[PDB]
């Protein structure tokens, strides 16, 4: 057969054509909308921004979530690895963060959306057909690109749709405005490149794994920054997903992106099926480079919930199947069971970051302490919908909880009718 | 003494039972390593030959 | 001008073959890809026979073509060194990549030599204190000694190796070096702007001041610059150790990246693998570069490196091979991290040659002794009381349990570059006060405090003014009834001209992302080239 | 050092200089077997010749074994450690005692490298990690 | 252990006498073996024996 030569390194069209597009891991759509119009083609192998064309990590990005806004603080420029076992939520958590930007981005102004990349590397291309019905019933596929090479694709596909996805990412890192870059199954593409490089006769390492197999990551991560001034000051946050084997982390693509990423998202499987969703692992999660990239107020509000969260893991699975009660820790254990079910959270419902707050308030002050463990999920439903929406916009706009604002919000906090009781 | 010795030991069944179901997993991950191992091992050996 | 030019003979990822006709470079000499998009410098790895040379590239490889004229420099990679390194950053090949212009060089070094040798080596065994209390008690550090951190992702061997920076380097009088090999580029330009701030690293007509040296060949680079820039690293310190006469510090976050690049190379040089899959030439890379790093007869280097383990496993070969390169090694454990306990050191597999009773005083040495005496106790019962619990051991050993329990809490320590995200502020420990510190809790002098007293606290005084704050607390609880009165006519306002206070932001419809795009024509048919290279589409055959 | 005598192929030098150190001293040693005096050799880092032997047999093309050594690396240790021997009194009655130190990974004592100078060796001198801890120095099990 | 082997089987056979064969670690014939079957151009087998074994 013959091969002809396109006389150009492999290249993706990039640009603001691919918004609204479910694409392969090449470039070309499968959706069947026709091609790709207002678009040009760029490298999916760029060099990743070096020291100079960077800085500091400094605004926030909101998940929606409840206990990784609050817990795990995600800033703009960040990579964060949600890490977890098999249906533990890992999804659940990445595509509440691409919904609630839609929500955001109709009243941000223009140069501070975010604009949010979902690539689906190793999927049923079922699911991620039904994950475009979703993003098109809530208005999310706007403002998203969705790269998916399935578990049917070729593995150089799957190798190269979280690169193809990212350079359709940098498009908005490169123009000053801000993107959201999400490899659902950070370890599949390793799994299709280890299948690569074991075809070419590679010599296997540590599980078979080639050697470059972190350099198959750090080379893909390293592209997610946030951007100096003199470039525009665009920023890219990454969100890899790692699937771990009954929950050891202690692997070797596991332990690779640990590696790379600035912080983690440990979903615990115990806590998944002990009703806990999201069950994000408190105590493993990390991440200390959006923790100064945090909203203010919220900073105020959840230094208290994981300090009690902290005390509460102190009196963990030995309140009394251990040996005994001592009942002077009766009262934190009736308060980390309440900031426990405070951080549950139903799917596809992500709350803006103004009524997170509040929420979190009125349970680490102690507005909830009557109000008994099977009901709190109705009462702060009930604390949001009973107190004025006046104090969500001055809690928005001023950006903290101001020395006026928890005076009447103490004073709403007071007048709401908590179910039981 | 019988009583709180039928806790201590329901208390030793569950320690033992997640002492073992730890344990089990840290087994299965040296039996994955170990195939593994050997395997390229021969792998190694016979590519220096054909 | 057809001599001394070789061309591309075939590319293997970062293993370039180039064909020299005349006359082949020498094995480690630098080359030069002419007509690349970037600067493309080979490095002659092996001569292959028949013409031609194997070489590792220092960028991408990338639209390199099988025809491409490759110049021989004569010469290895030379880098700039001396004082107007100061305050640069530098990568693999000495390019100034900080944007302050051209690096203002005493000399030009080639980044390959061989070790000092026996008669160039000095035995002086004294000690450096970091203020860290499992470091400056269990395992001390030499002042001219290799200091190896080896740890397993997320242990925190990077917030370590800050803290080492925090606490040595401003104590120095020396030059520092920061060769970073193989780490996230996020955290180059985080400590590049924490030096700015505190003075370390001045810009501009200032920089002559300058007391830190940045070489940094970051996980975004590819396995050929990953190799070569912690040789890089050292020949900016080998400079100040032999011709200025300094003494230097050296910084290398991460010397398993050099390891772990020499290992992406290897598979395509053609050789037979080694253990798990490294390359066969492990020891041999890794002590070639070690024994650079030495405290010779004219200067010494205290060298600090993080070692990567990369499953947590320790007896992986590129770990176990540095281990008999160092002096002090400060093993850091997932499981200790996950107790909380920070700096996560192990207490029970970090070693030093300098914890010898005549080098450190047998009054200091006798109380870490101590310490491990009972931490390895504390070892040896941890599956009774699990199986078992506490109440099954002899009340001999529950007083074994009990201060064992505190004193690795009272290793744990904060730290001033933790102050961050932690909020607690950092503490320097002295080392009179961790010796007095740890004599206590062995002797039995604090068997009144609970356990908790002793976490994140510096000195044996903090543990005091910590046991009375939990104490004070637990009777705060019937302390006072606060109520918060008569304020809504003083200072606050209302709700409703709150809202009328603020700012309104004008929210854009029509995003506009056609602004400055200049989109061009992708057409259906997939465009080609012929044979005389003009695009045209694909032809209609199969 | 009036008696000793010091052969060290270090870290920095190739891979046939460390392989052929513990020949090299052993043949310095043999000189007081071979004339009726008495040596005692200490091959220290054994362990290390190994790894040195490996590569070069690896980096000759030689296919690999268990660890990826090569099939002969018993015979390495096995020919190397026999030469130290008690000579008869018409070979003058000298001796020769050698100390081999093998390094383990994690106490695995059943290594490829370790298993086999266990079995050529006469005695062996077992220093565990978990009694060096206890205050038990030397950590003699 | 072929060498020491055919002096017993001499003594079995033509001697036609009861013969004891005391061979100390026949573990080291196949692991002499094993030794060159790599370069005899053998693939190894399990743990690191000749095919053969
Ligand atoms: N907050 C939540 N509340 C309730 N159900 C949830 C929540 N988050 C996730 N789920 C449900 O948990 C299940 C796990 O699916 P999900 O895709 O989130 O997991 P996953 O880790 O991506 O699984 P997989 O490994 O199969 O991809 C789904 O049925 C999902 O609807
Ligand atoms: N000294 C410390 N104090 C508190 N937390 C720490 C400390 N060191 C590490 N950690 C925790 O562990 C993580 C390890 O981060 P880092 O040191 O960058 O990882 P690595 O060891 O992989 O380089 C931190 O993000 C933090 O959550
Ligand atoms: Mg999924
Ligand atoms: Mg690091």
């Amino acid at each position: 057969d013959l091969v002809y030569r396109t006389g150009q390194i492999v290249n993706v069209p990039i640009g603001p054509g691919t918004l609204g597009r479910v694409t392969d891991g090449l470039g070309q759509p499968i959706d069947g909308k026709g091609p790709l119009t207002n678009v040009r083609s760029s490298l999916v192998e760029v060099k990743a921004p070096g020291i100079i064309a960077r800085q500091s990590v400094r605004e926030p990005l909101f998940t929606g979530v409840k206990a990784v806004d609050a817990l795990v603080p995600i800033g703009r420029g960040q990579r964060e690895l949600i890490i977890g076992d098999r249906q533990t939520g890992k999804t659940a958590v990445a595509i509440d963060a691409i919904i609630h930007q839609k929500n955001c981005n109709e009243q941000v102004p223009k140069a501070q959306r975010v604009y949010c990349v979902y690539v689906a590397v190793g999927q049923k291309r079922s699911t991620v057909a039904q994950l475009v019905k979703l993003f098109t019933q809530t208005g999310a596929m706007r403002y998203t690109i969705m790269v998916s090479a399935t578990a049917s694709d070729a593995a150089p596909l799957q190798f190269l749709a979280p690169y193809s996805g990212c350079a359709m990412a940098e498009y908005f890192r490169d123009t000053g405005k801000h993107g959201l870059i999400i490899y659902d199954d950070l370890s599949k593409q390793s799994v299709a490149y280890r299948q690569m490089s074991l075809l070419l006769r590679r010599p296997p390492g540590r599980e078979a794994f080639p050697g470059d197999v972190f350099y198959l990551h750090s080379r893909l991560l390293e592209r997610a920054a946030k951007l100096s001034k003199e470039l525009g000051g665009g920023s890219l946050t990454a969100f890899p997903v790692i699937e771990t084997q009954a929950g050891d982390v202690s692997a070797y693509i596991a332990t690779n992106v640990i590696s790379i990423t600035d912080g983690q998202i440990f979903l615990e499987t115990e806590l998944f099926y002990k009703g806990i969703r999201p069950a994000l692992n408190v105590g493993l999660s990390v991440s200390r480079v959006g923790s100064a990239a945090q909203f203010p107020g919220m900073k105020q509000v959840a230094g208290t919930l994981k300090l009690e969260l902290a005390q509460y893991r102190e009196v963990a699975a030995f309140a009394q199947f251990g040996s005994d009660l001592d009942a002077a820790t009766q009262y934190v254990l009736e308060r980390g069971a309440r900031l426990t079910e405070m951080l549950k959270q139903k799917q596809f419902a992500p709350i803006p970051i103004e009524r997170q707050t509040v929420a979190v308030y009125a349970a680490t002050k102690g507005f909830l302490d009557k109000v008994r463990v099977q009901d709190i999920v109705a009462a702060e439903e009930a604390v949001i919908s009973q107190v004025n929406p006046a104090v969500f916009k001055i809690l928005k706009a001023n950006g903290k909880i101001t020395p006026a604002l928890d005076a009447h919000l103490k004073a709403e906090l007071r007048k709401v009718k908590l179910p039981g009781a | 003494e019988h009583a709180s010795r039928m806790s201590a030991m329901e208390n030793s069944t569950k320690s033992a039972g997640e002492m073992l179901g730890k344990l089990t997993l840290d087994y299965n991950r040296k039996r994955q390593a170990t195939i593994t191992t050997e395997l390229i091992e021969i792998i190694a050996g016979a590519s220096a030959l054909m | 001008p057809a001599i001394d030019a070789g061309y591309v003979s075939q590319v293997i990822g970062p293993v370039v073959d180039v064909r020299f006709d005349g006359e082949l470079p020498s094995i480690l000499s630098s080359l030069e890809v002419e007509g690349h998009s970037v600067r493309l410098v080979l490095e002659v790895a092996q001569h292959m026979g028949d013409n031609t040379v194997r070489c590792i590239a220092m960028d991408s490889t990338d639209g390199l073509v099988r025809g491409q004229k490759v110049v021989d420099t004569g010469s290895p990679i030379k880098v700039p060194v001396g004082r107007g390194t100061l305050g640069r950053i530098m990568n693999v090949i000495g390019e100034p990549v900080d944007e302050q212009g051209p690096i203002d060089a005493a000399d030009i070094w080639s980044i390959h030599r061989e070790a000092p040798e026996f008669t160039e080596q000095s035995t002086e065994q004294e000690i450096l204190v970091t203020g860290i209390k499992v470091v400056d008690l269990l395992a001390p550090y030499q002042r001219g000694g290799k200091i190896g951190l080896f740890g397993g992702a997320g242990v925190g061997k990077t917030v370590l190796i800050m803290e080492l920076i925090n606490n040595v380097a401003k104590a120095h009088g020396g030059f520092s070096v920061f060769a970073g090999v193989g780490e996230r580029t996020r955290e180059g330009n985080d400590l590049y702007r924490e030096m700015i701030e505190s003075g370390v690293i001045k810009l501009g007509a200032e920089r002559g001041n300058s007391k830190c040296t940045l070489v940094y060949g970051q996980m975004n680079e590819p396995p050929g610059a990953r190799a070569r820039v912690a040789l890089t690293g050292l020949t900016v310190a080998e400079y100040f150790r032999d011709i200025e006469g300094q003494d230097v510090l050296l910084f290398v976050d991460n010397i398993f990246r050099f390891t772990q690049a020499n290992s992406e190379v290897s598979a395509l040089l053609g050789r037979i693998p080694s253990a798990v899959g490294y390359q066969p030439t492990l020891a041999t890379d890794l002590g070639g570069l070690q024994e650079r790093i030495t405290t010779t007869t004219k200067g010494s280097i205290t060298s600090v490196q993080a070692v990567y383990v990369p499953a947590d496993d320790l007896t992986d070969p590129a770990p176990a091979t540095t281990f008999a390169h160092l002096d002090a090694t400060t093993v850091l454990s997932r499981s200790i991290a996950e107790l909380g306990i920070y700096p996560a050191v192990d207490p029970l597999d970090s070693t030093s040659r300098m914890l010898n009773p005549n080098v450190i005083g047998a009054e200091h040495y006798n109380v870490a002794r101590g310490v491990q005496k009972v931490l390895q106790d504390y070892k040896n019962l941890q599956d009774i009381i699990a199986i078992l619990g506490m109440d099954e051991l002899s009340e001999e050993d529950k007083l074994t349990v009990a201060r064992a329990r505190k004193i690795q809490r009272f290793l744990s320590q904060p730290f001033q570059v933790a102050e961050v995200f932690t909020g607690t502020p950092g503490k320097y420990v002295d080392l009179a006060d961790t010796i007095s510190g740890f004599q206590g809790v062995l002797t039995g002098k604090y068997d009144d405090l609970p356990e908790m007293a002793f976490y994140m606290v510096g000195d044996i005084k903090e543990v005091k003014e910590k046991a009375d704050k939990m104490a004070k607390d637990i009777a705060s609880r019937k302390e006072a009834d606060n109520k918060k009165v008569s304020e809504e006519l003083k200072d606050i306002p209302s709700l409703d001209k709150l809202v009328s206070e603020i700012k309104e932001v004008v929210i854009e419809e029509d995003d506009g992302l056609e602004e400055d795009f200049k989109a061009e024509a992708l057409s259906s048919e997939t465009v080609v080239l012929n044979e005389e290279g003009k695009s045209v589409p694909l032809p209609k055959k199969n």
